[PDB]
């Protein structure tokens, strides 16, 4: 394809060049939209987080100061 | 007003900060004169010759001779015993031999030392 | 190792935001990258230092051909200070560029995310140095610094450039090799990391704001 | 048998080929570059199966194909090694090199 | 052996009854016969010697060394035929009298089986090269050059006579064999430091030793390329020769006096490199390296291990090659621009493409690419020197990278940048030289394709 | 093949598990191993089968050179040359099958390594102790002879360290 | 491909291009042999900024010790013909 | 002429390797080691034939 | 380049090629074009304030000020043109560069091919040796007996002249020789 | 040489030079592949305290971060069999001390 | 975190020592304690040749899923379950060392309160 110089005008496109780039850009998003509905958890997490200052002296096995 | 430039070695002063340039007199303006007067007549003396349709080979240049000259053949007839040169000599000549043999001797005296006494892990080592 | 793959990317990411060379931001985007290497070997995961290697050849590799591509149509320039709105000029090599801006900077599900964030991850979850650790999370925000600075000044805003417009991107070799460079740094992540046996014991149980820090430091 | 070797030494193999017809009819043509980016390119696709060999059965080997040099107890012998490492990184490589290939052909026409 | 000793003095009359247009192409010609005669030496058994005859003998470290002898000449007769046009016939029939001489009193020496005919042929070895320098060198310092050639060698080769008539004397032998079977222990004795002294210093000096150098600058700068590439090439050998032949009666004094000329010779490796990065001339810059190389080979020598030994072998025979044909491309520029200056024509790779690809080939094995022969024995000899000391390690990547900086240096000094304007005599390279550059390099790759050739005894 | 012995380069008995997919997609990696061998290996095989009748043809035999045990350097008068001369080389020959048992065991260590994955560091015990008693006696035997070694200077390293064995055994029988 | 062959007439035409774009200098006043300093009356700054004008239109920058001496536009593209070897 | 390249650039390299490595190489001991292959429970053994136990009784904790 | 300099740089030279100088680092410093020309107009006002001045000390002190506040503010990597002495395209061709005289090496079955060049090649030859001795000999008329006093060179003055020392200027390789 | 002009027609444009002006001893150190002695932007002993003070200051911070390291609130990992203690090397005939871990 | 915010700015003697860990007996609190289970011998661990680290109490479940994974070739997404059981198993081995963490830290916090208050009384 020729495409000519134009001194100070904006550069003549093409439609494939647009078609392409606009294909691709629509092929990331849909990947990643796609991705993070079926692996979200990759990003969220997937297993809680426990909390130690919640657990019982019992499970973790203390006696109540006695000895 | 702004903090100032102070120049070294290795990064030198510019010509426009330079106060040298901005307080000039007559003999400063004739010596600029003859300067560009030598400067001329030497590109003169190299174009006649460069352009010479006849001329093949190398234009001779003696200011390359004389630098080579200077830098190779000449040192050793300018040179003169002096306290400078003797004491700079015996460093730079001796004292780096001195120095690797004492690192060299103590390390080899360690090794050998605890390859007497019996350890310095000697395993798989065959070749040598 | 880790500490010297720590000074290593966050010297070479603080001094690409200044620079006004593209080549020269994209050089030192990549020591940085090596740096996050050298941190990811320094920390005893040298599978995934090899992963970041596979993944992260596909994005530099193409970034390069797309700011080769920028320089060949603004007749061999090479300041950014000179590129002025590109974007609508050169659609496709913007495209290119936006997609591997977004995955250097470990933009979720691609190719940059699994291996950047997991090394982050790694990172965040071992007995490690401090400043260190300190020192590649700021590398990490200074990634996405450096990334805004390319596309911003050289997709965004009004012509800088002569004049004389010669910009033609409608070749099919540089449209075909940017082409394959960008469809694998959108699926080869995808597809490698899930077809590799596990090779290491995965990182399950981190706190909520953790296993967020690469994308908050990247966002801020 | 096992075409693993086979594959993986001639993946390597291939890509002198054109080095060795540096002296040929094509070097001084204008066919020399697209020649190039083929055998890359022939060399990718090839890599390509040692690669699926690796991700479903994690075959790994080595090849000490050539003996060089015994110093007296030290044998220095040409051998390959094909692990996850190398299977993995070769056709990441060639992909990458076809590339580049492929957009020097435009970036350097001039020259 | 005298299948090899007798075509040479048969070179000479041949050389000295051809019509005057024909003396190059016979001598060409019959060199190249006679090397690839020579060829069958390194056919070498794995436990001891080849004993042709009672006076000579070969083992793996003089085959080589022999077949580098005889290869050479053809290089200096096809590289000297060139800057001897105008020169009448006789004068060319004499200075082709000299290069034969060389080359037959070399093959005698590298095979003599004992230790005075051996001296008696190295010494030998001095008087042709000083006539060749002292008679057919171009500048007025080649007279200077062939008194400190001459007069260095004397000096140290004269205590070696009488230490070794001594030594005859006390043992009732010279010969290798005898001497090698009979060997004792020596002493811790001044009489036994100074009988060390008196074997090691010669062949210091022939290496030569830093601080005992300063003859090769001049002589190797003076002389002509012929001159050049002997000097280089073969007779900086008979140095480690000599000294690994002779090593084998100087044990377990070496073990502590080995000491000083060890430390001359790693300090020293680094100085030597770094003269290489401030020359103004090419021939003086080739000469520091090659310094510095043999300044390498002593410290192999002198650790006196197996590894230290094979390095030494590869390290002499790489460095042989190697210098020879960075005089010789040397050479080629000085006939073109009739200077040494290195900054006198630059850019040459524009209008001399094939020889700056030679260049590059060069200065490649200069600085020890792998797998090249010379990475070879400077890797053996660093491995052997690290076994010796860790400490070692620090000299030799110094002298690794500096050897790198000054090779690429010279070859972008001369090769690279843009092309001297006004220098207009720069004519395509001829066949001749191509020639020469091809075979000089061709070998040293094709031993790199089998190395236990020039490995040594201790393989 | 039998080209080698199996005795002294063992190998383990190679059990290979059984194909059982799960799936019933095709395994590309089966269907390219078809290709594989029917467009390489019959040909290759073809070509093989062909040299070895050409080489049946004409067949003949190369021997492996036998050697006496002549006396060692300890039977030896102190200048006689001859047997020196004769204890020099069976020695050097004696180092030299030496040089390659260490070089065989050596193999065997490497090619442990190799097979035995990610459980080499316990799987390959023995062959590590093979290798690290044969370097034990090597070294004993040939280390810091430097060059110019001979059977002379070995003699004498073996007398020293015998004669300080002895001292340390006897010192030890007087507690 | 790369710029096409600039000739004599396009840098004619864009020198005088840019230098009616000036608002010190009076498009019809301007011809190509005006002389910036008589026949414009613009003095020494505004040479230096048109100067820098022709630099950044045409992509190359002119010495200061060459560009002092253009006072027309006839020798601007002479001077820019010259350098790019523009010969017809 | 149409597929030439593919017959003379990866056909005959790849018939000489293979010839090379299948009875020149692989004629010498330990020339060519390869990993031992993966052995898990519940897999049957080619040559042996016999059958790897499975593996205790998961506690089946989801 | 093409000018013969002078032995020194007057007070107007000076200014200008400050001025200059500082309008190209501001540009670099101001990215944006609106940017640039606001801040450019506010310099040319700035050195347009002082134009006037009649006393020449306090002008050459006024410029050594202006010259110490530029080094300050100067830019650390001003923008370069590609081809400039700095800039990343500087000397790209030179190895493309090749002496005409080269060509009198070639190869009869060289000069084979291109016969219209090499005639050509003879009468530009043949014109540069008729040529010589008249630039010599003109050369010779106008120089001072004490020796030229700059590296200015005059023009043919008679109509079968030529420029004297003219062959290295005229056959110069190109700009872009391949 | 850097120094030099670069507009000025030298005899030697690489160079920097011209036919017969005296050249400098040490000319081929500053050939301009090589020392360059040019004026900077930032003065020498400003760019020599901040290149120091920033070095400095990283080494200081590695020891702090060394001596004040970073970890997680979890005990050290357990493996069933003594540690894998004959996977870890061997010795099988030692039988070492137990390391047992118990269920929490 | 703030555990190190705690040990690096507080009674870092109040805190665990993360390289000395255990301080305190496996039985100091607990009446009865059973020892941990494992499922996979070593003799399938090796077999498998998992890794000098991959080889925990929770190596049955990697062992299920690379035989999935070598099974199930062509398919690389057919292996979600028995991914999913051994990040279940590690998670939980995760949890039991912060327990494990825990337990020692309120320990010797058991233990400095113990003694001040003994010293406390021993003041009387
Ligand atoms: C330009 C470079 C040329 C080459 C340079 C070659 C260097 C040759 C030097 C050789 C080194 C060894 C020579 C002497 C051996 C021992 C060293 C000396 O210190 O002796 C000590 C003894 O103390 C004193 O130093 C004695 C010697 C005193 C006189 C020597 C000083 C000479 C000055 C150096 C001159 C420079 C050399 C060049 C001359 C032209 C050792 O103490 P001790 O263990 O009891 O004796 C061991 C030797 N015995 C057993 C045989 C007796
Ligand atoms: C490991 C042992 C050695 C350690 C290193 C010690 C320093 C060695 C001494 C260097 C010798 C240099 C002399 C010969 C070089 C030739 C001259 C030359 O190349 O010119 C300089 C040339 C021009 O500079 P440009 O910026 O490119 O300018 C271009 C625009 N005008 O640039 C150079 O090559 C300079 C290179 C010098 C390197 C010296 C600094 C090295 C210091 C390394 C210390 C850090 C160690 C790393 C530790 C890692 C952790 C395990
Ligand atoms: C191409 C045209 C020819 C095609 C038909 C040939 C097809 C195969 C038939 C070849 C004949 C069989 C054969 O090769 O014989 C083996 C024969 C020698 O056997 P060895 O015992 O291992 O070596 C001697 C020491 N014992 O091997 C060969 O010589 C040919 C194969 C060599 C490998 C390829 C060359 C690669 C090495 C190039 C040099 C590299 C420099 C040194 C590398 C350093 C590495 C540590
Ligand atoms: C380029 C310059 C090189 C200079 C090298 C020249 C010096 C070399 C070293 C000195 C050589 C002299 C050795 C003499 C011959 C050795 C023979 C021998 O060792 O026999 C000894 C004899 O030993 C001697 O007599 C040696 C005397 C030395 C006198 C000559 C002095 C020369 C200069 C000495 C100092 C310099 C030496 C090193 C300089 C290095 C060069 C810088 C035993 O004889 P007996 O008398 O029977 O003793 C045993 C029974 N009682
Ligand atoms: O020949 P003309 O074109 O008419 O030139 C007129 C000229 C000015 C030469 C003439 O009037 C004259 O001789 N004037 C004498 C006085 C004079 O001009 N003094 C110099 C003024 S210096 C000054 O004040 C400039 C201020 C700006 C300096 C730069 C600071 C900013 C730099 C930072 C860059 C980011």
């Amino acid at each position: 394809v020729h495409i000519e110089p134009r001194y100070r005008q904006f550069p003549q496109l093409t439609r494939s060049q647009l078609i392409q780039a606009e294909f691709f850009s629509a092929t990331m998003w849909f990947w990643i939209l796609w991705r993070f509905w079926h692996d979200s958890d990759a990003v969220l997490g997937h297993f809680p987080y426990p909390d130690p200052s919640q657990w019982t002296d019992e499970e973790l096995g203390i006696l109540p100061d006695d000895e | 007003s702004f903090p100032k430039y102070k120049p070294s070695r290795l990064a030198t002063l510019p010509a426009t900060l330079d106060p040298a340039e901005y307080d000039i007199s007559p003999e400063t303006r004739k010596a600029q004169a003859e300067r560009l007067a030598i400067r001329s007549r030497l590109k003169r003396e190299y174009l006649l010759q460069y352009n010479d349709p006849n001329r093949l080979g190398v234009i001779e240049d003696p200011a390359l001779i004389r630098w080579t000259y200077a830098r190779s053949a000449n040192i050793y007839p300018n040179f003169r015993p002096t306290p400078k040169t003797s004491l700079l000599g015996a460093l730079f000549g001796i004292g780096p031999l001195f120095f690797w043999y004492y690192v060299f001797k103590t390390d080899r005296d360690k090794k050998e030392k605890l390859i007497q006494e019996g350890k310095l892990d000697q395993t798989f080592n065959i070749s040598y | 190792t880790l500490c010297l793959g720590a000074i290593t990317t966050l010297f070479t990411a603080l001094c690409a935001i200044t620079q006004n060379d593209i080549k020269k931001i994209v050089a030192f985007s990549t020591s940085s990258q090596l740096g996050l290497m050298m941190v990811t070997i320094g920390i005893n995961q040298p599978h995934l230092a090899f992963l970041h290697i596979c993944m992260h050849a596909f994005f530099k590799a193409m970034l390069f051909m797309c700011s080769g591509s920028i320089i060949h149509s603004l007749n061999d320039e090479q300041d950014i200070r000179k590129m002025g709105g590109l974007y609508k000029a050169m659609p496709f090599t913007t495209t290119a560029l936006i997609i591997g801006s977004l995955a250097l900077t470990g933009m979720p599900y691609l190719t940059g995310f699994y291996s950047k964030d997991l090394i982050i991850e790694a990172v965040n979850m071992s007995y490690t140095n401090a400043w260190a650790l300190l020192m590649t999370l700021i590398a990490t925000s200074l990634t996405a610094a450096y990334s805004t600075r390319i596309i911003f000044f050289a997709f965004l805003g009004k012509p800088r450039f002569p004049p004389l417009v010669l910009i033609n991107e409608n070749n099919p070799l540089l449209i075909n090799s940017i082409k394959r460079l960008l469809i694998g740094s959108i699926f080869a992540g995808f597809i490698i990391s899930n077809n590799i046996p596990p090779m290491t014991v995965p990182n399950t149980t981190m706190p909520l704001y953790m296993k967020m820090t690469a994308l908050i430091v990247t966002i801020m | 048998m096992n075409p693993f070797a086979s594959l993986t030494l001639t993946t390597l193999t291939i890509l002198t080929i054109p080095i060795m017809m540096s002296n040929s009819n094509i070097y001084k043509t204008n066919l020399y570059p697209n020649y190039v980016k083929t055998t890359v390119s022939y060399a990718f696709t090839l890599s390509l199966v040692p690669l699926l060999m690796f991700m479903h059965t994690g075959q790994e080997m080595i090849i000490s194909n050539w003996h060089w040099m015994t110093l007296q107890t030290v044998e220095l012998s040409l051998s390959f090694k094909m692990d996850y490492f190398s299977v993995m990184f070769i056709p990441v490589a060639l992909f990458v090199t076809w590339s580049i290939m492929e957009f020097s052909m435009w970036y350097m026409h001039s020259d | 052996m005298l299948k090899i000793i007798i075509p040479t003095t048969m070179l000479l009359p041949m050389t000295w009854m051809s019509k005057h247009n024909m003396i190059w192409i016979n001598a060409t010609v019959h060199s190249l016969l006679i090397s690839l005669i020579s060829l069958s030496l390194l056919n070498q058994l794995g436990e001891n010697s080849l004993n042709f005859s009672l006076t000579f003998f070969s083992d793996s470290l003089s085959a080589p060394l022999l077949v580098l002898t005889t290869w050479l000449l053809p290089l200096m007769l096809m590289a000297s035929q060139s800057h001897l046009s105008k020169e009448t016939t006789t004068r060319k029939k004499l200075y082709i009298t000299m290069l034969i001489l060389l080359q037959l009193f070399l093959i005698m020496t590298f095979t003599a089986t004992e230790l005075i005919l051996f001296y008696i042929l190295f010494e030998a070895t001095l008087v042709p090269t000083l006539i060749i320098i002292t008679r057919w060198g171009n500048q007025t310092e080649r007279l200077n050059a062939g008194l400190y050639f001459l007069f260095y060698t004397l000096a140290g080769s004269l205590p070696l006579l009488v230490a070794l008539v001594y030594i005859q004397n006390t043992t009732g032998s010279l010969n290798f064999l005898i001497i090698h079977y009979w060997s004792h222990p020596l002493s811790n004795s001044w009489s036994n430091i100074f009988m060390w002294l008196a074997c090691i210093m010669a062949f210091m000096v022939k290496m030569p030793l830093y601080g005992l150098h300063l003859w090769l600058p001049k002589a190797h700068v003076e002389a002509p390329i012929a001159g050049s590439m002997v000097l280089a090439a073969v007779l900086l050998k008979l140095g480690g020769y000599g000294m690994m032949r002779i090593t084998t009666i100087l044990n377990p004094l070496t073990n502590y006096m080995a000491y000083p000329f060890l430390m001359l010779s790693m300090w020293g490796m680094i100085m030597t490199s770094s003269i290489c990065l401030r020359q103004t001339d090419l021939k003086s810059l080739i000469a520091y390296s090659s310094v510095s190389h043999m300044a390498l080979v002593i410290v192999a020598i002198m650790i006196q291990t197996p590894w230290s030994f094979m390095g030494a072998t590869a390290l002499m025979i790489a460095h042989g090659l190697t210098s020879s044909m960075l005089f010789c491309l040397a050479n080629t520029n000085y006939e073109r621009v009739h200077s040494r200056t290195m900054i006198l024509a630059r850019g040459l790779q524009t209008l001399l493409p094939l020889m700056a690809t030679w260049w590059l080939v060069a200065s490649l094995t200069n600085l020890a690419l792998p797998p090249s022969i010379n990475l070879i024995g400077e890797l053996f000899i660093i491995t052997a020197s690290f076994s010796w000391s860790n400490i070692t390690i620090i000299l030799m990547g110094m002298n690794m990278m500096i050897t790198a900086l000054y090779s690429l240096y010279m070859l972008i000094t001369t090769q690279r940048g843009k092309y001297t304007h006004h220098i207009n005599n720069i004519k395509p390279s001829f066949t001749r030289e191509n020639a020469l550059m091809a075979l000089h390099i061709l070998p040293l790759l094709l031993l790199t394709l089998n190395p236990k050739m020039i490995l040594g005894p201790l393989y | 093949p039998d080209s080698w012995d199996k005795d002294v380069y063992p190998e383990p008995p190679r059990r290979t598990p059984a194909p059982a997919p799960q799936t019933s997609l095709p395994n590309p990696v089966t269907y390219l191993t078809k290709i594989f061998d029917l467009l390489v290996d019959r040909p290759v095989t073809l070509a093989r089968e062909f040299i070895e009748q050409q080489h049946a043809k004409n067949r003949y035999y190369y021997y492996h050179r036998e050697f006496r045990r002549v006396p060692d350097i300890t039977e030896c008068e102190e200048k006689d040359i001859l047997c020196m001369f004769e204890a020099e080389m069976q020695w050097r020959r004696d180092y030299k099958v030496d040089q390659e048992i260490v070089n065989i065991i050596q193999e065997r260590l490497k090619a442990c390594q190799q097979r035995e994955g990610e459980s080499y560091r316990q799987n390959c015990a023995k062959e590590l102790e093979q290798f690290t008693q044969v370097s034990k006696a090597f070294q004993d035997r040939y280390s810091d002879l430097g060059a110019h070694y001979s059977a002379r200077k070995c003699l004498a390293k073996q007398k020293q360290r015998m004669l300080a064995e002895r001292k340390a055994a006897k010192e030890a029988a007087a507690a | 491909s790369d710029a096409p062959p600039l000739t004599l007439e396009a840098i004619k035409d864009r020198v005088l291009y840019v230098l009616k774009l000036y608002d010190k200098i009076d498009p019809e006043k301007l011809s190509v042999n005006s002389h910036f300093m008589k026949d414009l009356g613009l003095d020494s700054l505004d040479q230096v900024e048109i100067i820098m004008a022709m630099e950044d239109e045409f992509g190359f920058e002119i010495p200061d010790i060459d560009a002092e001496k253009l006072m027309c536009p006839q020798e601007i593209v002479d001077y820019i013909a010259d350098k790019k070897d523009v010969y017809e | 002429r149409h597929s030439i390249f593919a017959v003379t650039h990866v056909l005959i390299p790849v018939w000489i390797i293979h010839y090379y490595l299948k009875y020149h190489v692989t004629a010498k001991p330990y020339t060519v080691v390869e990993r031992k292959p993966r052995i898990f429970p519940g897999d049957t053994i080619l040559e042996t034939g016999e059958v790897i136990p499975l593996m205790k009784e998961f506690p089946d904790q989801h | 380049a093409f000018s013969a300099p002078a032995a020194y740089l007057t007070h107007q030279q000076k200014v200008l090629r400050l001025y200059k100088r500082a309008l190209r680092h501001l540009e670099s410093w101001c990215v944006h074009r609106d940017k640039y020309r606001y801040f450019a107009c506010l310099m040319r006002a700035r050195f347009d304030e002082h134009k006037n001045e009649k006393d020449m000390v306090k002008a050459t002190q006024l410029l050594r000020q202006a010259e110490e506040e530029f080094w300050y503010g100067q830019h650390p990597q001003p923008y370069i043109f590609p081809e400039s002495p700095g800039g990343t395209s500087y000397e790209r061709y030179e190895c493309y560069k090749v002496p005409e005289w080269c060509l009198d090496d070639w190869h009869p079955s060289e000069k084979a091919m291109y016969p219209d060049y090499f005639a050509k090649r003879e009468q530009w030859k043949r014109l540069r040796r008729e040529s010589w001795e008249r630039e010599v000999k003109q050369l010779q008329e106008e120089t001072p007996p004490g020796g030229p006093r700059t590296e200015a060179l005059p023009p043919a003055r008679k109509e079968g002249d030529l420029p004297p020392l003219w062959w290295h200027i005229v056959t110069r390789p190109r700009e872009r020789p391949m | 040489q850097q120094e030099r002009d670069p507009w000025y027609d030298w005899d030697h444009p690489d160079l920097r030079l011209n036919w017969g002006e005296p050249i400098h001893w040490d000319l081929d150190m500053y050939i301009r592949n090589r020392v360059d002695t040019s004026p900077t932007p930032v003065s020498w002993n400003t760019m020599c305290k901040h290149l120091f003070g920033f070095v400095a200051f990283m080494l200081f911070m590695f020891w702090v971060g060394e001596i004040y390291p970073s970890y997680q609130p979890v005990g050290p990992k357990q493996y069933p069999y003594n540690d894998l203690y004959l996977e870890r090397g061997g010795d099988p005939t030692k039988e070492p001390e137990p390391v047992v871990h118990y269920e929490i | 975190g703030a555990h190190l915010a705690r040990r690096y700015l507080g009674d870092a003697s109040k805190e665990p020592d993360p390289l000395r860990m255990p301080t305190f007996p496996p039985d100091y609190g607990f009446p009865e304690r059973k020892e941990r289970e494992m499922v996979a011998t070593q003799q399938e661990m090796n077999d498998a040749q998992l890794m000098l680290q991959q080889r925990d109490y929770c190596a049955h479940y990697l062992i299920q899923l690379l035989k999935c994974k070598r099974d199930s070739f062509p398919n690389f997404l057919a292996c979600k379950h028995e991914q999913h059981d051994w990040d279940y198993c590690e998670h939980l081995d995760y949890v039991k060392r912060m327990k494990e963490f825990e337990r020692e830290r309120r320990l010797l916090q058991r233990k400095k309160r113990r003694e001040q208050r003994e010293a406390e009384m021993a003041r009387g």
